[PDB]
């Protein structure tokens, strides 16, 4: 099923003859992108006042990772490492023993900002949702260094931003 | 050693070389090859400044990630070279001006800034230190340039009694100001030489050369309290060295005798400049000032460097200078210059 | 057996089993073997001679018509003896149908180049040599097309290690780009994910 | 037409391979031990070739 | 016998021609490269070093490996020629800014644990 | 007409505090328009929203003079909205944080800082990880 | 549960602190050094343990599908309490 | 010190007038140069900040280096860097620029642009929404605010 795009015969009439010898002398098509051009210029601009007016954004936003906490202030994440198995740039780094009182705990945790997609496939393979990609996305640094997160740096992330972490991920948990 | 500071890796960019160096004059000629040659091993860099952080971008690039740390620093302030020098086992003096300005006069950075940072240094545990002077340093010489050279290098020798002190002699490459400064003269019309440039001797060395050679230095466990003197292979008559200088640009040389005192009138003209000058009168003294010959100072060559002849590098610092018409011609074309070796 | 799983279509394996028949019985003296995987795919497993003759078939034959060449490209597998597996796609607009020959090669033996029976080898074939160090014959202008210039190996073979043998850098003594042997600061971590038990009992091998 | 070659294969010149990682090299060619945490044999039915272990070291920065 | 396919040359005579032919045309192509390239190298140390890269393979005794190792050169002088490669692949070369790596055992045992 | 767009103009400009109100925001952030408060931040900054606007003019923050410690009279940037107004700002809820407050943790930080970096607050990486191989201590006494 | 070393730097969570003669500390001068505050451990022993009376009792973080996979404690042993090994509360049944 | 007033002073005029009009080079290698693209959009509309690209490297202020850098590449982003009348800057933009990114473990990348030229702003994404770009580009022109050459020039 198709149709052709420039299969059209022009009219050999006078009339036709005359319309298209003023098309030609008097530059109507011409005048009609000026027109469509002028129409332009009456519009309103769809240009937005950033820093002060942002676009808009959904919940399921991938930003800046952060690590989180349970209710209590103890970490969730527990050194599974299924999220370093499943990062495809090898962005993360893990080391992990006994804590003090025998809680299984990281001891390095971290996330090499250069290396990362931020595809999100860390917070999908997470068992206990330590590992988020918060909302976050102006932190531009001035050096390369800057850039490469630690497990301090991921905490102090979360702590900075978990009340709207929970509340993104309130508004989008029962889709996954 | 501190386990930290156990060389590790091949020697390449992502390598531990045990070395933390804080590289004072790192923003000048000599301290960007300094630079490079450290970071090349994978060396831990202390960059202090205080030029714009835009005047240092050139050296971000030299090192790995957190190998180069730079750092504001005053001349005047000890507090500031103590914070600058806490953790190296390695420090560089570089610190010099050709010229004098306003606030730091050549006393001011030969004199009183080395002799702060190798009090500061030594105070800090510190291991090596190594300073720079000149090879025509004397006490009595006619630019104050020289003496203040001598002054600071008795200074840093009764402040740090193991410091290495090299004693170049005309460092050329690239931005080298020396043989710049005669690709300049071109532009006026004549080159006004001194007595014609016929009774001065010159012997310059590479820049390279001398960036390999503290590399080594730092290395060498027997080059503590050692002095170096880092000169060329060959040893010129200023006539001949500015004559193939010409001919290497391939513009034309037109020579004339000057007096030294009108000459030493044109260097306080261009004294007056606010701007970097273009000549001074210290300049002038040290440009018709013969080399030293010191037999008996270790040089180079007991630091395993091979000197790089002026005749291999002379095209890649002098092409610039050339018109298109010359820009393509080959290194071998110029003739070699004639040599007044013994 | 219904919703989860991918339905199966008879008709057009019966089909392609007949056109292999035909295109064997046709070209004795080169095709090797022929095969119709599950999912309505035939291929045809030739000897590496009859590589400009199959195509020119395969080409202008009335009842095949493949006129389109989709895909050129090699396999290396280093436990054959001849290393190199090259494959060619090709697609039948007049019968709407697709079509896979296969032939082999080894690090110094050259294949013909089939710039004469398709125009679209060409980048193909360079693209082979460049990855795989394939030579191929009567090429009209064979060279790199992927890798950087001067670039020595072929990275696309197995052997090759993933971050190569030399890195590039900015030297400010030279003033220029340089290429140095590879260091790196985090090693790429190696995983070993095979699970120690079988999984498809259907392609078991016998225990030898 | 065949020319007969009498050598044995050689292709060392042709892989870009520096010869530092040609001649001061040392492969292991071996069927790998079964996995003493598990019971699954099919770990143990090809062979493997892998290159000498080399020097790892600390990075100065992150660890 | 061992029943192998040629690519050029049937025997080493032929193989042996081809690559004298080529290292003409790379020793008549050294000025012209110093020359385009501005590099700042004499042509004596560019035809040492096209000496050298031919020395490097002076080993191989199969008349088929010295075909592919004539093509690659081909390919090499071909790129050259056309200004395809800048100055920094000219230089690639020489290994200028590679510190030299010992030989000897005592600085091998030195360094680290590597051979 | 034209005369009700000048009226509207003019009652723009009343509708900011004045001239001088109306010039500072100008020269702020480089527009005039007016809109209904939707509330204030702990750290200064005012957020607004207009519903007759098109999506993504319809919600708006000026922001403080004066954040943690530095003057922010001329250099602002998005860093300085904190989590609860970058929720609204950016349009993922309708519903601002004064009638649906986050819910408090006492671990949530009580003080929003902005992007610090160059400056002598910026984060520098290190490892965290302790010491793994331990070296021998020789003995202080001598051995003859 | 800060507490700063000799040096006067602070020690994480982790226990991690440069030693003195260590050059790495160089990285921190004119700067600052990460270090986040609230250490889960000193945070999770204030909890108070929940006194439940049954032997098995089944904890999954709190927030069903928001907290962590659901997982049952034994309480039979009375010399100690059942901990999660999830999210570290602790359980015991009314002992003595 | 009337001098000192007079040197702050030009130095905030000339900072000014820097960041002010800042023109990046027509330039882009990959997935990140989309959504420069997008800066470019009516949306975002880098235009109305004094931003506007030109493809000479000799008319250019900045460079965005906004892509995966390959070691063919590297030598040309090299040259037109360098071909930049001063002062220049350079913007890293994505994974691929900051440091390899996705392909950090090939043979044939460049494992960060910084190994090439230096870096002013690192902007992580991959890749950075058009938002994200826009906060570089101001915190560049916050930097740029910053500098004080003429008062370095004059304490000499
Ligand atoms: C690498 O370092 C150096 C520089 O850096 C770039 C310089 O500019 C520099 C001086 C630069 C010169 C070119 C300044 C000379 C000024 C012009 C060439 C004009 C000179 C001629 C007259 C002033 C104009 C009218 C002619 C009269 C005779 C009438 C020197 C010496 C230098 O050494
Ligand atoms: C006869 C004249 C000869 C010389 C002519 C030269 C031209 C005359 C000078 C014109 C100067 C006009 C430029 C100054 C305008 C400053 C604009 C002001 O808003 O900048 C503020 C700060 O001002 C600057 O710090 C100082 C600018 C002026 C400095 C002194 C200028 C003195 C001029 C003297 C002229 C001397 C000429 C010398 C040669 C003869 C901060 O704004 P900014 O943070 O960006 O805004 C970001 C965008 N936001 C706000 C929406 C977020
Ligand atoms: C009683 C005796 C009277 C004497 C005779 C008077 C009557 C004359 C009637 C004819 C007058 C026609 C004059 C027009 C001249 C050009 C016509 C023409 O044919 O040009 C076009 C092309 O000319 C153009 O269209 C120009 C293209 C660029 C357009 C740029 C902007 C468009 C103009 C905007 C508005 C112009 C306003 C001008 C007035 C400004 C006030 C001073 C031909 O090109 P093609 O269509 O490709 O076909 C020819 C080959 N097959
Ligand atoms: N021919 C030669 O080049 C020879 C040089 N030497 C000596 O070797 C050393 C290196 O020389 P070169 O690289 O040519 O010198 P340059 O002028 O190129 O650089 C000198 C460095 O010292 C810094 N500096 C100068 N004055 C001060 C001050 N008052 N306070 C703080 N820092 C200051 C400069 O910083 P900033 O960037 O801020 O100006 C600059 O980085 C010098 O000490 C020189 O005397 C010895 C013999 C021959
Ligand atoms: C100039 C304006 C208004 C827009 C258009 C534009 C930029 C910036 C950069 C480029 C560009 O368009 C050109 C041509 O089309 C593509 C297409 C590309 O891929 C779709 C691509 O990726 C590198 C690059 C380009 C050019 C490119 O670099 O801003
Ligand atoms: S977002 Fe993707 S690339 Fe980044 S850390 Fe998570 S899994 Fe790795
Ligand atoms: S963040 Fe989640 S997936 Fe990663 S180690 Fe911790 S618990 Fe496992
Ligand atoms: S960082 Fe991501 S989006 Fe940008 S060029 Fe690389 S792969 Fe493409
Ligand atoms: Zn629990």
């Amino acid at each position: 099923t198709y149709k052709f795009v420039n299969m059209r015969e022009p009219s050999m009439d006078m009339k036709s003859v005359t319309d298209r010898a003023a098309q030609t002398l008097l530059w109507t098509e011409l005048v009609r992108g000026l027109g469509m051009t002028l129409s332009y210029l009456f519009r309103e601009p769809a240009t937005i006042n950033y820093p002060f007016e942002k676009g808009p954004l959904s919940p399921r936003f991938r930003g800046e990772h952060a690590l989180r906490r349970y209710p209590s202030g103890e970490e969730r994440c527990i050194a599974c490492k299924l999220c370093e198995a499943v990062c495809p740039a090898q962005a993360i780094t893990i080391e992990a023993e006994p804590r003090a009182d025998g809680s299984r705990r990281t001891t390095r945790y971290d996330i090499d900002m250069t290396k990362c997609i931020y595809c999100g496939f860390c917070q999908e393979a997470c068992p206990v949702d330590a590992i988020v990609e918060g909302p976050n996305f102006e932190f531009s640094t001035e050096t390369h260094e800057e850039l490469l997160y630690n497990k301090e740096k991921l905490l102090n992330n979360g702590d900075k931003w978990e009340a709207e972490i929970a509340a993104n991920i309130q508004a989008d948990y029962l889709y996954r | 050693l501190h386990h930290a500071l156990i060389p590790h890796g091949k020697g390449g960019r992502s390598s531990v070389s045990g070395i933390v160096a804080t590289v004072f004059g790192a923003t000048g000629f000599l301290g960007r090859y300094v630079v490079n040659h450290l970071g090349r091993m994978g060396s831990q860099v202390i960059v202090p400044y205080r030029c714009e952080p835009y005047d240092t971008m050139h050296l971000r690039p030299m090192g790995d990630l957190g190998q180069i740390i730079f750092m504001e620093w005053n001349g005047k302030d000890k507090d500031s070279i103590r914070k600058v020098v806490e953790h190296s086992n390695v420090v560089i003096n570089l610190v010099g001006r050709e010229w004098e300005t306003k606030n730091f006069d050549f006393e001011d950075v030969f004199v009183k800034i080395p002799h702060a940072i190798a009090q500061v240094s030594k105070e800090a545990g510190v291991e090596k230190l190594i300073h720079i002077s000149h090879l025509n340093a004397d006490i009595k010489s006619p630019s104050r340039y020289l003496r203040s050279k001598a002054v600071g290098e008795k200074e840093v020798r009764a402040a740090f009694p193991e410091a290495t002190i090299i004693k170049p002699s005309d460092i050329f490459g690239r931005e080298d100001r020396f043989l710049n400064y005669f690709a300049s003269m071109r532009w006026f019309g004549g080159v006004p030489l001194i007595s014609l440039g016929k009774e001065t001797v010159k012997q310059p060395v590479y820049i390279v050369d001398v960036s390999k050679g503290i590399i080594n230095a730092i290395k060498d466990p027997d080059a503590k309290g050692k002095t170096f003197a880092f000169v060329g292979p060959n040893r010129y008559l200023l006539f001949d060295l500015v004559q193939y200088i010409f001919a290497v640009a391939y513009r034309p040389f037109l020579p004339y005798p000057l007096p030294h005192f009108a000459y030493r009138w044109v260097g306080r003209l261009f004294e007056v400049s606010p701007f970097e000058p273009w000549t001074t009168r210290d300049k002038v003294e040290r440009v018709h000032m013969s080399d030293m010959t010191l037999p008996h100072l270790p040089g180079l060559e007991d630091l395993g460097i091979q000197a790089t002849p002026l005749e291999l590098k002379a095209i890649e610092v002098l092409r610039r200078h050339r018109t298109y018409r010359w820009l393509t011609s080959e290194m071998e074309d110029v003739k070699p210059a004639k040599t007044v070796n013994i | 057996t219904r919703p989860t799983i991918r339905p199966r279509n008879d008709v057009v394996h019966k089909q392609l089993s007949a056109f292999g028949q035909y295109v064997a019985e046709i070209l004795p003296k080169y095709v090797q073997q022929v095969q119709v995987s599950c999912f309505n795919e035939l291929e045809i497993f030739i000897h590496p001679d009859g590589v400009i003759p199959v195509l020119t078939f395969l080409r202008d034959h009335t009842n095949a018509q493949f006129k389109s060449l989709a895909d050129l490209t090699a396999v290396d597998v280093p436990t054959r003896q001849n290393r190199f597996e090259i494959v060619y796609n090709l697609l039948s607009l007049r019968f709407n149908s697709r079509i896979r020959v296969k032939t082999y090669t080894d690090e110094l033996t050259p294949i013909e180049s089939s710039v004469t029976v398709y125009k679209a080898a060409n980048w193909y074939e360079r693209e082979i040599w460049d990855m795989f160090g394939v030579f191929f014959a009567n090429h009209p202008d064979l060279r790199r097309i992927l890798t950087d210039y001067g670039f020595e190996g072929h990275p696309f073979r197995k052997d090759f290690p993933l971050s190569g043998y030399v890195e590039l850098r900015y030297d400010d003594e030279v003033k220029r780009v340089v290429a140095e042997p590879v260091e790196l600061a985090q090693e790429f971590r190696k995983f070993d994910l095979n699970s120690p038990w079988e999984a498809f009992p259907a392609y078991r091998q016998p225990p030898e | 037409q065949l020319i007969a070659v009498d050598e044995k294969l050689d292709i060392t010149t042709l892989t870009g391979v520096p010869e530092e990682h040609i001649k001061t090299r040392k492969v292991r060619i071996f069927v790998p031990a079964r996995n003493n945490m598990q019971s699954g044999v099919n770990n143990t039915k090809k062979w493997k070739m892998e290159f000498d272990t080399r020097e790892r070291w600390e990075n100065p920065l992150m660890g | 016998g061992t029943s192998v396919k040629p690519i050029f040359s049937r025997d080493m005579n032929e193989a042996k021609r081809r690559v004298r032919e080529l290292y003409r045309a790379w020793y008549r192509e050294v000025p012209n490269t110093v020359h385009l390239f501005q590099l700042d190298i004499s042509v004596k140390q560019g035809r040492d070093k096209v000496r050298e890269m031919f020395m490097k393979n002076a080993h191989v005794t199969d008349p088929r490996v010295v075909d592919l190792l004539v093509i690659k050169g081909k390919m090499e002088l071909e790129e050259t020629i056309n200004v395809w490669k800048q100055r920094t692949h000219i230089m690639r070369f020489f290994h200028e800014t590679e510190a030299p790596r010992p030989t000897d055992f005592l600085s091998k045992f030195y360094v680290g644990h590597d051979p | 007409e034209l005369v009700q767009v000048l009226r509207r103009g003019l009652q723009q400009v009343s509708g900011h505090g004045g001239l001088r109100g109306y010039l500072r925001v100008l020269f702020r952030a480089n527009d005039v328009r007016v809109g209904t408060l939707v509330g204030e931040d702990k750290y200064g900054n005012k957020y607004y929203e207009d519903n007759k606007q098109f999506f993504g003019r319809h919600r708006w923050v000026i922001y403080t003079t004066e954040m943690n410690g530095r003057d922010t009279f001329w250099d602002v940037d998005g860093s300085m909205v904190p989590p609860e107004w970058h929720r609204w700002l950016h349009c993922m809820t309708d519903d601002p944080p004064t009638t649906k407050p986050p819910t408090a943790r006492k671990y949530i930080w009580t003080n929003h800082k902005f992007n610090v970096s160059g400056t002598p607050q910026q984060y520098v990486p290190y490892s965290t990880t302790r010491k793994k191989i331990q070296e021998w201590v020789p003995p202080s006494t001598p051995y003859k | 549960g800060v507490r700063t070393s000799p040096t006067g730097e602070k020690v994480t969570h982790t226990g991690q602190a440069y030693d003195d003669g260590d050059y790495r500390r160089v990285r921190f001068s004119d700067r600052q050094k990460e270090v986040n505050e609230n250490f889960a451990i000193d945070l999770i022993a204030e909890q108070p343990v929940s006194e439940v009376g049954s032997r098995v009792i089944s904890c999954d973080g709190g927030g069903g599908a928001l907290g962590h996979p659901r997982v049952y404690i034994n309480l039979d042993k009375e010399t100690k309490t059942g901990t999660c090994g999830y999210c570290g509360l602790q359980f015991r049944q009314p002992h003595h | 010190s009337r001098g000192e007033y007079v040197v702050a002073k030009l130095d905030d005029l000339v900072n000014w007038a820097r960041r002010s009009s800042l023109w990046p080079m027509t330039f882009g290698l990959a997935c990140c140069a989309v959504e420069m693209m997008h800066m470019a959009a009516p949306r975002y509309d880098m235009d109305r900040f004094g931003v506007v690209f030109r493809a000479s490297p000799r008319q250019s202020d900045v460079m965005i280096v906004a892509g995966t850098l390959t070691n063919k590449m590297a030598p040309a982003l090299r040259k037109v860097y360098d071909q930049m009348p001063e002062p220049r800057y350079v913007v890293s933009m994505g994974s691929c620029a900051n440091g390899g990114g996705y392909y950090h473990y090939s043979y044939s990348v460049v494992r960060g642009c910084d190994r090439i030229v230096p870096v002013d702003i690192y902007v992580p994404g991959c890749p950075p929404t058009a938002e994200a770009l826009l906060y570089g580009i101001l915190q560049l022109q916050r930097k740029i605010k910053r500098e004080k050459r003429l008062r370095i020039w004059y304490r000499r």
